[PDB]
């Protein structure tokens, strides 16, 4: 089997810059003349999309910001200028030989500025106490960069356990990432407190973002 | 327009057995070769095989020769894979292809068929609702929420207000607590909107035809 190497595996840049995504095959997949290496860009939640295909043919439809290049073993795929719509997982699949291989892909991240979360805290529905369970949600939305805390605190005291986390994949339309975290109780133990914060922090830093509720 | 469409989701007992479709449209079925690749969660692709829908040709990625079926339905445009006794390894998503217009690589795709092989039953989700609580309400805008909680096995499909409400929703992916799986959604509207108009989120779990639209009342 042959192997597709990708480089870089991660990479972020600003806006209207340039990305540059190289593929290496552990073959040549020249063939007549032509080389047979394809690019799919591939947006989190759907299917890849055919991108430019033999090496170096723009698929009708697709944003001349594309060009892909190179020949024999070595390949690459080149977006200018960069844009929101294209963080994504790219792949560079050859289709020389049985059978067809896939690159270990690269994730594309925007570079952007600085952005604070929208925290907004939610109590438990009376439907979920009903069945003893109590889990008071916190979304924090659209903030930037990924790498952002969230302290639990239940009566002035820090909750360690119970904590559910989710991030968003980076937005198409800003940028921003969105992160949705659970502190998961039982409605006996939330019966016997009255105070729930959540808080945000950014990195390091000191000045966090906190939202709360009491029981009433 | 091309179109492949593909089956709903699965969830298979280990050592069965189980059978997708993928049915093709906006084309000469026979003309072009049918493709099928597999992805799995950490994201990563691979190639399973080829299928001549005009004489039933097949061509198989070694790995997968005996662990993968090919097969196709002419009068019907449709095309079948067969996976055959699974395991955990084959929890993952499958996609059909095609080439129609000769790139020479792999042009249209399905939306994916979800198949996991589990010895777990089908556990629906609880749906609740998240309401801000006597909160701000002066033309500044207002978070909503839905949780879906505790459901087996994925996926799940959250929407706003049958869909109505495309802009300002976020909806996160499912974690797994327990060996259960819980994720939530939140979508954000002017303050007009609500409690004036009414915001209701249409939860929905293929698994075990479920189908809940729970309203967000204050």
């Amino acid at each position: 089997d042959m192997v597709l190497t990708q480089s870089p595996a991660s990479l972020a840049v600003s806006l209207g810059q340039r990305a540059t995504i190289s593929c290496k095959a552990s073959q040549s997949v020249d063939y007549d003349g032509d080389s047979y290496m394809n690019w799919y860009q591939q947006k989190p939640g759907q299917p890849p999309k055919l991108l430019i295909y033999v090496a170096s043919n723009l698929k009708s439809g697709i944003p001349a910001r594309f060009s892909g290049s190179g020949s024999g073993t070595d390949f690459t795929l080149n977006i200018h200028p960069v844009e929101e719509e294209d963080a994504a997982t790219y792949y560079c699949q050859q289709s020389n030989e049985d059978p067809f291989t896939f690159g270990s892909g690269t994730k594309l991240e925007i570079k952007r500025a600085d952005a604070a979360p929208t925290v907004s805290i939610f109590p438990p529905s009376s439907e979920q106490l009903t069945s003893g369970g109590a889990s008071v949600v916190c979304f924090l939305n659209n903030f930037y960069p990924k790498d952002i805390n969230v302290k639990w605190k239940i009566d002035g005291s820090e909750r360690q356990n119970g904590v559910l986390n989710s991030w968003t994949d980076q937005d198409s339309k800003d940028s921003t990432y969105s992160m949705s975290s659970t502190l998961t109780l039982t409605k006996d133990e939330y019966e016997r407190h009255n105070s729930y914060t959540c808080e945000a922090t950014h990195k390091t830093s000191t000045s966090p973002i906190v939202k709360s509720f009491n029981r009433n | 327009e091309v179109q492949l469409q593909q089956s709903g989701p699965e969830l298979v007992k280990p050592g069965a057995s189980v059978k997708m479709s993928c049915k093709a449209s906006g084309y000469t079925f026979t003309d072009y070769y049918m493709k099928w690749v597999k992805q799995s969660h950490g994201k990563s692709l691979e190639w399973i095989g080829d299928i001549n829908p005009n004489n039933g040709g097949t061509g198989y990625n070694q790995k997968f020769k005996g662990k993968a079926t090919l097969t196709v339905d002419k009068s019907s445009s449709t095309a079948y894979m067969q996976l055959n006794s699974l395991t955990s390894e084959d929890s993952a998503v499958y996609y059909c292809a095609n080439d129609y217009g000769s790139t020479y690589g792999f042009a249209y795709w399905g939306q994916g068929t979800l198949v996991t092989v589990s010895a777990a039953k089908t556990t629906p989700p609880s749906v609740y609702p998240l309401a801000p609580g006597s909160a701000a309400q002066t033309n500044s805008m207002v978070t909503l929420g839905c949780l879906v909680k505790g459901y087996f096995p994925e996926p799940v499909t959250v929407t706003w207000n049958s869909g109505s409400l495309s802009s300002g929703v976020h909806t996160f992916p499912a974690v797994l607590q327990s060996d259960l799986y819980t994720l939530s959604s939140s979508v954000t509207v002017p303050s007009s909107p609500r409690p004036s108009e009414t915001v209701t989120c249409n939860v929905a779990h293929p698994a075990s035809s479920t189908k809940v639209d729970k309203k967000i009342v204050p």
